[PDB]
């Protein structure tokens, strides 16, 4: 058997459990992934690799995952691009910005990818996006078109909270968000 | 309000036995500040 | 509020969320750090960096650790070196072998080592070690030199259960070793 | 039932960095043993 736990309740300036990428850094007690400045990726990830599955024995991991975080756009109609909680590869580097998220470069399945996201998405790009043009709560699985969407209105500037939960047994990721 | 989504999502089939986890934003033509107050993890795998 | 969990019930061979430093690999089940050969080091390192005190406000965190071990020794009577759990910098590599336990250099007090560890020393270094030629546990601050040790008993080829437990309101260390 | 404890006040802010890593180490010399770890638990905890 094998756990991996953590929580962080307020970032400091040196946080070095965590491995930053792109612009994403810790200021004001935040994790701050992107400022609002035009064609930025930011990415944070935990520095301990995590066992998600044993090929010798089977065995798939359970997780959960909770975190409040924050999108502060102008006005609630010009805001991009969207933020992600991704499981991807030890040694995953930023992939396409914009309406990729950082982290895919298809709208096409990519097996070499090894990437599923869940996606909080506030731009309508309307080559894979949801065709109703709202925003939306998704889950990817190497490819940014989500394998199901629900429509979210984003609350801008309000503090949101999401449980992420993966139960290996019946192979449901639950996904939710909360304003309070 | 909340919004919750549910799937069957066989990790086994897409991601290798030992991943990182982590977060991603990113802005484009339009833009957004992107920010995480706060994160707890736990996973369990048996064997 | 930081905290950081982790458990290891059984090693398994691909064990990545661990750092391997000199002769130390993980093989059938367990965390080898030495086999029975002379002339031999091994290392290993949980890969999160843990935040022990914070500077900001003058916290320092509790912790607990527990673990078996097993030391196989071709008798009772020729046994060395030993096993330490440490703490040190993030970037710790392996400093010198046989009686300075691969964590010391020393037995002068150094502030630049910057590494406390908890030996369980089987073999007397006449230089350093205690007197009474016993082996023995003990609790080592930049040097190899113990500020304290308790005399033990080796179990050749049994397996000891660790506990190792800081109390930050009394900055107090505890070790207990528990052979069945 | 043998156990064998060892208690001493150790002020660890003055000794190490705010930023540690953990783990085990364990040598031979012109004698040998072999050194081998079972399981492993750690919890920290700073407010
Ligand atoms: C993914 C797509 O990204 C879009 C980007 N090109 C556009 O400039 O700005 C919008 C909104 O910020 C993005 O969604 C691309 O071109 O790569
Ligand atoms: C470092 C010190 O270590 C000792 C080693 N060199 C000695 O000869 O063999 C014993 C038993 O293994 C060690 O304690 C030294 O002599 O160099
Ligand atoms: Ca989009
Ligand atoms: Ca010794
Ligand atoms: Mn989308
Ligand atoms: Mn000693």
């Amino acid at each position: 058997t094998e756990t991996t736990s953590f929580s962080i309740t307020k970032f400091g300036p040196d946080q070095q459990n965590l491995i930053f990428q792109g612009d994403g850094y810790t200021t004001k007690e935040r994790l701050t992934l992107t400022k609002a400045v035009r064609n930025t990726v930011g990415r944070a990830l935990y520095s301990s690799p995590i066992h998600i599955w044993d090929s010798k024995t089977g065995n798939v991991a359970n997780f959960v995952t909770s975190f409040t975080f924050v999108i502060d756009a102008p006005n609630s109609y010009n805001v991009a691009d969207g933020f992600t909680f991704f499981i991807a590869p030890v040694d995953t580097k930023p992939q396409t910005g914009g309406g990729y998220l950082g982290v895919f470069n298809s709208k096409d399945y990519d097996k070499t990818s090894q990437t599923v996201a869940v996606e909080f998405d506030t731009f309508y790009n309307t080559a894979w996006d949801p065709s109703n043009g709202d925003r939306h709560i998704g889950i990817d699985v190497n490819s940014i078109k989500s394998i199901n969407t629900k429509s979210w209105a984003l609350q801008n500037g309000k503090e949101a909270n999401v449980v992420i939960a993966f139960n290996a047994a019946t192979n449901v990721l639950t996904v939710s968000l909360t304003y309070p | 309000t909340s919004y919750t989504l549910n799937e069957v999502v066989p990790l086994k089939e897409f991601v290798p036995e030992w991943v990182r986890i982590g977060f991603s934003a990113t802005t484009g033509a339009e833009f957004a500040a992107h920010e995480v107050l706060s994160w707890y993890f736990h996973s369990e795998l048996a064997g």
